[PDB]
């Protein structure tokens, strides 16, 4: 039927029309694109028609001449360019009459401007665009909507195309646009679209930047245009700044002295939230580019060489008149505010903390007074705001400096611990976390430390917003107190710590505080299970007692849960209950691998009854099957080779967990408890290995899996085959031919997404021929008749680590794995692998490589590797 | 009282998988590709009195984008979603906000770092610097752990509404 008609269909909210609409199009475009570009066009061109109509037919043509991935807007450039010339000159006219007939406020015509231009002009087969553009701008008598359109569509051609092909004519752009931008103009939104043209074309005249009265002139209009009574130009003006100081930073020394410097401060001034925000983005991105900055001056010094850009420290010279104007917008509160309201007081606050990171110790002398004088002011704004900026201020400076000013103003944070106003408090407790996480050594202080603990075990008593920030600085303090352990000792654990004298009322306040009713509000009950996982994880020997009744809790609990199963009633409690499995479980593996092996012993009999009875409740594909299956893996390292009671119960759950391979993560968990088995059977998993190893064979090709499940696989195939020794010869060449499948496979080295993909499948590979030769080898005795199996995959093993070795990305894993690897096949095979090393010579290359390589490990066993090969080099 | 939203991002980074958690509640955990669009109404009470988004879930793949951009049209609320725990994900923010504003005029635009539950970020919190450039609100989500889950969706009725005063009363 009509186009218009599907065209207006393409908005409303059905499944079945949207469908049909989405199909007709799809058909229309397959079956003749000239055709249907051409009536797109005289959609799009007529004024008559319905604004929803002509955006759809503009996006149309638009989405069918260009696309977000390159190669197929580069295919449909082409398909546009095969296209006969009368088509397309009659599609051209129709969309460049179509600018200025639009009411709507975004220009809609101007993308299918942007989409013809970006394949008609590096053919130049449209030399009438920009002579037609630059006379629509500046004509006096153009009409507002003109103007605008025109603006518009310079922006979106001067943004997607690219900037190789109107470099010749951009002065005549830059022309139009600050004829534009100009103060003359009459009409607001021609300035908008003026500003944010040029916004847009800022990537684009760079070599046009690079003249110094062109780059005059734009500093001159906008520092203009900054000025201007409407709000929105001042908001587009400053963005332009801010998108100028990006790219160009190195010109605006001349300019940023007498011009920006106080249009900026006036900007932060502003009571408006939108100018001041703005400004304090602006020197948010000052600090920004001084910090990049000095990071690649660092680089360059390391290198022995001048930076390429070299900063002026603006923010450091202009700290005197920053820092006041911060503060006092840090003021700028209300009874009701949320933390991340992105306000310009949020806005301040991390403007302050960018200003610290970037100066260090001269933010210090210019904000002390401030905290000084209203520390105890009887307004609660400003020692809100002294509280804040004291807290923002921790992070850069150094700790040395700021340990004086911790330790005397904490009575005064403990005080304010208990402030009758809620902000107050939240900002304390705020302060407090970051005290504990930045500088630890002042929270751990003799002669402070039992009044803040009080403090603490009181506030977990507070409001969820302060409990949260209360027990994240509980966590942190109890990393810190046990980095600070362990006085001589010389073990692998504290006899005791500082938080030794109140572990057990802490985790009993933590256990109540995991009850509290209104712990879904601010992920209390999620921050407190983190504080105690970390408490328990951070725990001395001395606390052992107090670890076991809280693993019996736990323990308790999720028997409740087992309990409870009848109890599902709604969707939004039984989501809280898997909720809680899943906190419940990751607690189990948090505190089980802090108990004795004895200890454990008589409650791995009731968890293995909890987890076999929740595996029968998720026996159907899924449901959880992910936290349980690392609980059971964590129970599998705490019991070692008594596992074997329960594994012929487990086996049809782990069966299943192989076969569904839907979830990456659980089919990622379910190997690693393969792995995990494994390691702690040794041998006595070859009745289950011919079952795992068939399941793993089905889920090996299987071309609809994810990413990162294939080296989890390839792991434990190496895991497998050590465990087994020279067992696994059943499936041996299978595996081999499945693994040499996969080697020969190669992606593409552009995009870094694959590039650790491809990384970790490489390190897989040699970690399971590592495995397999280490299986086939036996333990102690000389070379074995098993791996003569492997003896002519020796010379693809070492094809295929030459052809990684010619990459150059790399990393540590795999240049450690392939020194094993090498390190293996030497004391497998003799000379024949070191000949075949010596052929070719990027492996002495990497092996040079991983001796430089700063890891101790890889650097370990590539000296271990060629020490092998001067071995064999000495034995013949 | 209805408004019109739209949820943008990469390939799966996490849409389908949030308006599935705050429709029903039940987190689910295969990976399914969104076929084009998908329109479902989010129903909230608030104290003066309930609201509905009908959240377009656009699809995040080039093969079934479908109109792509042309859902866009007449939007009112814009919610750039992006997995933390890819990186790509994150760049190809600007792209999708670029789209928004092409065809937007005025609308409030809301990021939002999706599966932060993960314990190692490969995007941190210092890093996301995109919403102080455009003027734009950002949350720390995750739709398996329910961080900040209602957060998105409490900043946009304060805004469309203009009240500061309003509370899910839940
Ligand atoms: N850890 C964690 N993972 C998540 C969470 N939410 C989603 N995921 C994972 O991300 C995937 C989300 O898939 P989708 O949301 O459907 O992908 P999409 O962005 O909608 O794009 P389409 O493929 O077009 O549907 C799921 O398979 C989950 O495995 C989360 O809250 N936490
Ligand atoms: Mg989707």
């Amino acid at each position: 039927m009509e186009l218009i008609t599907i065209l207006e269909k393409t908005v409303s909210p059905d499944r079945l029309e949207l469908e049909a609409a989405q199909k007709f199009l799809e058909r229309a475009a397959v079956e003749n694109l000239p055709t249907f570009l051409v009536e797109l066009s005289r959609v799009l061109a007529n004024p008559g028609n319905s604004q929803v109509a002509r955006v759809a037919a503009g996006l149309q043509i638009k989405n069918s001449l260009t696309s977000k991935d390159p190669d197929i807007k580069a295919q449909y450039q082409q398909r546009w360019l095969a296209i006969d010339a009368n088509a397309r000159r009659e599609v051209k006219n129709y969309v460049l009459h179509t600018l200025g007939t639009e009411t709507y406020r975004p220009s809609s015509a101007s993308q299918c401007v942007a989409g013809i231009a970006c394949a008609e002009i590096p053919v130049n087969q449209w030399p009438e665009l920009i002579p037609q553009l630059v006379a629509n701008v500046t004509n006096p008598n153009s009409t507002e909507h003109m103007k605008e359109s025109t603006l518009e569509a310079i922006g979106y051609i001067c943004q997607d195309i690219d900037p190789e092909q109107l470099q010749d004519k951009s002065n005549e752009i830059l022309t139009a646009i600050i004829q534009g931008m100009r103060k003359e103009e009459p009409s607001n939104n021609v300035k908008l679209a003026a500003t944010n043209a040029l916004l847009n074309s800022l990537e684009f005249t760079k070599a046009n930047f690079d003249k110094e009265s062109e780059r005059h002139f734009i500093m001159q209009v906008v520092c203009e245009a900054t000025q201007c009574p409407d709000t929105r130009v001042r908001v587009a003006a400053l963005q332009n700044l801010v998108k100028i100081m990006s790219l160009y930073y190195q010109y605006m020394e001349t300019y940023m002295g007498p011009a920006l410097f106080a249009i900026t401060i006036e900007a932060m001034k502003s009571d408006i939230d939108e100018v001041a925000l703005q400004g304090i983005e602006f020197w948010s991105n000052v600090c920004d580019e001084e910090m990049d900055l000095a990071i690649e001056a660092s680089e360059a010094a390391e290198q022995g060489r001048p930076p390429e850009h070299t900063s002026k420290f603006y923010a450091k010279g202009a700290l005197q008149y920053l820092v006041p104007i911060l503060t006092q917008t840090l003021t700028k509160q209300d009874e009701n505010d949320d933390d991340d309201d992105w306000n310009p007081c949020k806005a301040a606050g991390v403007c302050l903390m960018l200003l610290a990171t970037c100066c260090e110790d001269d933010i210090v002398p210019h904000v002390l007074p401030f905290i000084k004088e209203h520390i105890k002011n009887p307004d609660w704004r400003y020692r809100d705001a002294a509280v804040m900026a004291f807290g923002c201020i921790l992070e850069g400076p150094e700790p040395s400096q700021l340990k004086p000013l911790v330790i005397q103003a904490m009575p005064t944070l403990i005080e304010l611990m208990k402030d009758p106003s809620v902000v107050v408090r939240d900002t304390a407790a705020w302060t407090v976390g970051r005290i504990c996480e930045l500088l630890p050594e002042a929270a751990i202080n003799d002669v402070y430390l039992a009044p803040l603990l009080q403090c603490l075990i009181e506030g977990l008593s507070a409001e969820p917003r302060v409990a949260s920030n209360v027990c994240w600085a509980f966590s942190s303090l109890a990393e810190a107190a046990y980095e600070a352990a362990d006085v001589a000792d010389d073990q692998e654990e504290p006899a005791t710590y500082c938080l030794s004298s109140s572990f057990e009322l802490i985790v009993q306040k933590l256990l109540e505080t995991t009850d509290r009713p209104d712990g879904h509000q601010n992920n209390l009950r999620s921050s407190a299970y983190e504080s105690l996982m970390e408490i328990v994880k951070n725990s001395a020997k001395d606390c052992y007692p107090a670890v076991q009744k809280t693993t019996l809790v736990i323990m308790e609990r999720l028997q409740q849960v087992l309990q409870m199963e009848s109890h599902i009633q709604s969707t939004s409690d039984r989501i809280q209950f898997n909720d809680l499995q899943s906190l419940l479980c990751a607690t189990l593996q948090n505190v089980l691998r802090k108990v004795q092996h004895q200890d454990a012993l008589q409650i791995s009999d009731v968890v293995m009854a909890s987890l076999l009875r929740m595996f029968q409740s998720t026996a159907g594909s899924g449901g959880v099957q992910e936290d349980a299956l690392m609980a059971v893996s964590t129970l599998v390292e705490v019991l070692g080779g008594e596992f074997l009671k329960y594994m012929e119960a487990f086996k049809p759950f782990l069966g299943i967990g192989l076969k569904n391979y839907a979830e990456y993560q659980v089919c990622l968990a379910a190997v690693g408890l393969v792995g995990d088995l494994c390691r702690a059977l040794q041998s006595n998993i070859i009745p289950f290995c011919d079952e795992v190893m068939q399941l793993l064979l089905e889920n090996l090709g299987n071309e609809n899996v994810h990413r990162s499940v294939k080296p989890q696989i390839l792991s434990v195939f190496g895991d497998i085959a050590l465990a087994i020794g020279g067992e696994f010869k059943k499936y041996l060449e299978v595996v081999l031919n499945t693994l040499q499948q996969a080697s020969q496979a190669q992606v593409d080295k552009s995009d870094y997404d694959m590039v650790d993909y491809l990384n970790e499948l490489r390190e897989s590979c040699l970690e399971a021929y590592t495995g397999i030769v280490q299986g086939l080898k036996g333990d102690q005795e000389n070379v074995h008749p098993d791996v003569m199996l492997v003896q002519p995959r020796v010379e693809f093993i070492l094809s295929f680590i030459d052809h990684i070795a010619g990459d150059e990305d790399h990393t540590d894993g795999v240049v450690a794995c392939a020194a094993g690897l090498i390190g293996d096949l030497c004391t497998a095979f003799g000379k024949d692998v070191l000949k075949l090393v010596e052929a070719r010579p990027m492996i002495h290359e990497l092996l040079t490589e991983g001796r430089r390589s700063k890891t101790n490990k890889a650097k370990t066993l590539a000296r271990w590797a060629t020490k092998e090969l001067r071995k064999l080099k000495n034995q013949a | 009282v209805q408004f019109k939203l739209v949820l943008v991002g990469d390939g799966g980074t996490g849409k389908t998988t949030f308006v599935k958690r705050h429709l029903t509640g039940e987190f689910e955990k295969k990976y399914v590709a969104t076929l084009g669009v998908e329109v479902h109404p989010l129903v909230f009470h608030t104290n003066r009195g309930p609201i509905k988004f009908n959240v377009w879930d656009t699809a995040g793949q080039e093969k079934f984008g479908g109109l792509r951009d042309g859902y866009y049209i007449q939007a009112q609320c814009a919610i750039i979603m992006f997995d933390v725990t890819s990186r790509v994900t994150y760049k190809n923010v600007p792209n999708w906000h670029r789209d928004l504003v092409r065809v937007c005029e005025n609308i409030p635009i809301v990021l939002c770092g999706n599966k932060v539950d993960i314990k190692d970020r490969k995007v941190k919190a210092k890093s996301i610097v995109f919403h102080r450039k455009k003027n734009l609100q950002y949350y720390d989500i995750s739709a398996k752990s329910n961080y900040n889950f209602e957060k998105p969706f409490l900043w946009l009725a304060r805004k469309l509404i203009g009240d500061p005063n309003l509370e899910f009363a839940a």
